[PDB]
C-alpha cells in the first residue's frame, strides 16, 4: 500500500536535520520495503537527487524514534520550482511525557534489564515494544 | 486568568494553569480547583509542570524544537508519573 | 519575548510566563492574583538580590534564552506579616532515590 512511484521524474531535495538526534532517511522502495541511508549528524544537511512521488520518514539512527518532516510523518518530494530544490525540514516532534521517559530509560537499560525494572507489566510491555519502521507503515496502512 | 493548584506526595503546592493541568486526562477527571498526589513527590511533579508548558508552547510551532531534559535519577519515577497522568 | 518562570516562596511553586519587558511590579500583580496578596507585601528576589519595582524581568536577568519553557527560571518570593517581611525561605524538593543497579 504505501510504496514509492515509479516515476523517474527527477526532484532534488534538502533534507535539513534541525533535530538534535542522528538522523536515518529511509526511502519506501517500489514494493513497500524500508531501505535505509546515510545518515545526518545533527544540525547537518544534504543535497540528494531523489524522485516525485517517492515516500521518505525519518528516524533517529540509534534509537529508531520518530521525527517529523516538514511537520508531518511523510515527506514525498513534489516538482522542482524555477530549478530550486525542495526543502525537507527534519525536527523532533513534541513527544508525550511518557514516550520521553521510555526513550531515556531505554538509553539507561540493557533490554535484558528491562525486567528487573520495578514497575508494573505493562510498562515492561511499553519499554519491550521499542519505535520500528515496519510497525509504523502497519499502522499508517 | 484560571489556575488550579498540584500537591506533591511531600507538601509542595504547585500553581499552574488550568488548561496545562487539562493536558492530562487523569487531572480533568481529579477535578470534575486543589489536586493531591499521594504517590508523586515534588522532584517529578514539578517536571510534569515544566513539560506541560513546554508542550503548550512548542506544540504545532514551526520554531525548531529542543529536546525535553530528562536526569536518569528522576527518569523511572517520571516514567509512572506520565503513565498514570496519560501525558 | 516570553520568559517563563517559577515564582517560588516555602513550599508553593507558581509557573507562570511574563514578557522580558514586563516589569517586577507587574509581577507582583500576577502573584496578587494567585496569592490575594498586594504589591506592598511582597518581595522579589533573583537569588539573594531584591529586585526593584521599576525594572523589567530582562534587566534583572530573566530572558527567553534562559527562561525557558522547559527550565525555567526562578524568583523568589517573600511576604511581609504585619509589619515587617519574612526572610527569604525556599523549600527545596525532594531529593531522587539513588540510581538502580541496571540504570549505570
Ligand atoms: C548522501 C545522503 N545522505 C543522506 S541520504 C543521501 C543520499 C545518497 C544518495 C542518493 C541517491 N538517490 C537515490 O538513491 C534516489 C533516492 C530515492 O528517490 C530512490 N533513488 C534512486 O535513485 C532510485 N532510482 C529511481 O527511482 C530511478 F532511477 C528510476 C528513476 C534507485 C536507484 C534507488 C532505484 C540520495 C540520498
Amino acid at each position: 500500500v504505501l510504496r514509492s512511484v515509479n516515476s523517474r521524474e527527477p526532484s532534488q531535495v534538502i533534507f535539513c536535520n534541525r533535530s538534535p538526534r542522528v538522523v536515518l532517511p529511509v526511502w519506501l522502495n517500489f514494493d513497500g520495503e524500508p531501505q535505509p541511508y546515510p545518515t545526518l549528524p545533527p544540525g547537518t544537511g544534504r543535497r540528494i537527487h531523489s524522485y516525485r512521488g517517492h515516500l521518505w520518514l525519518f528516524r533517529d539512527a540509534g534509537t529508531h524514534d520518530g521525527l517529523l518532516v516538514n511537520q508531518t510523518e511523510l515527506f514525498v518530494p513534489s516538482l522542482n520550482v524555477d530549478g530550486q530544490p525542495i526543502f525537507a525540514n527534519i525536527t523532533l516532534p513534541v513527544y508525550t511525557l511518557k514516550e520521553r521517559c521510555l526513550q531515556v530509560v531505554r538509553s539507561l537499560v540493557k533490554p535484558e534489564n528491562y525486567r528487573r525494572l520495578d514497575i508494573v507489566r505493562s510498562l515492561y510491555e511499553d519499554l519491550e515494544d521499542h519505535p520500528n519502521v515496519q510497525k509504523d507503515l502497519e499502522r499508517l496502512t | 486568568m484560571m489556575y488550579v493548584k498540584l500537591i506533591s506526595s511531600d507538601g509542595h503546592e504547585f500553581i499552574v494553569k488550568r488548561e496545562h493541568a487539562l493536558t492530562s486526562g487523569t487531572i480533568k477527571a481529579m477535578l470534575s480547583n486543589e489536586v493531591n498526589f499521594r504517590e508523586i513527590p515534588s522532584h517529578v511533579l514539578s517536571k510534569v509542570c515544566m513539560y506541560f508548558t513546554y508542550k503548550v508552547r512548542y506544540t504545532n510551532s514551526s520554531t525548531e524544537i529542543p529536546e525535553f531534559p530528562i536526569a536518569p535519577e528522576i527518569a523511572l519515577e517520571l516514567l509512572m508519573a506520565a503513565n498514570f497522568l496519560d501525558c | 519575548m516570553d520568559v517563563f518562570l517559577m515564582i517560588r516562596r516555602h513550599k508553593t511553586t507558581i509557573f507562570t510566563d511574563a514578557k522580558e519587558s514586563s516589569t517586577v511590579f507587574e509581577l507582583k500583580r500576577i502573584v496578587e492574583g494567585i496569592l490575594k496578596r498586594p504589591p506592598d507585601e511582597q518581595r522579589l528576589y533573583k537569588d539573594d538580590q531584591l529586585l526593584d519595582d521599576g525594572k523589567t524581568l530582562g534587566e534583572c536577568g530573566f530572558t527567553s534564552q534562559t527562561a525557558r519553557p522547559q527550565a525555567p527560571a526562578t524568583v523568589g518570593l517573600a511576604f511581609r506579616a504585619d509589619d515587617t517581611f519574612e526572610a527569604l525561605c525556599i523549600e527545596p524538593f525532594s531529593s531522587p532515590p539513588e540510581l538502580p543497579d541496571v540504570m549505570k
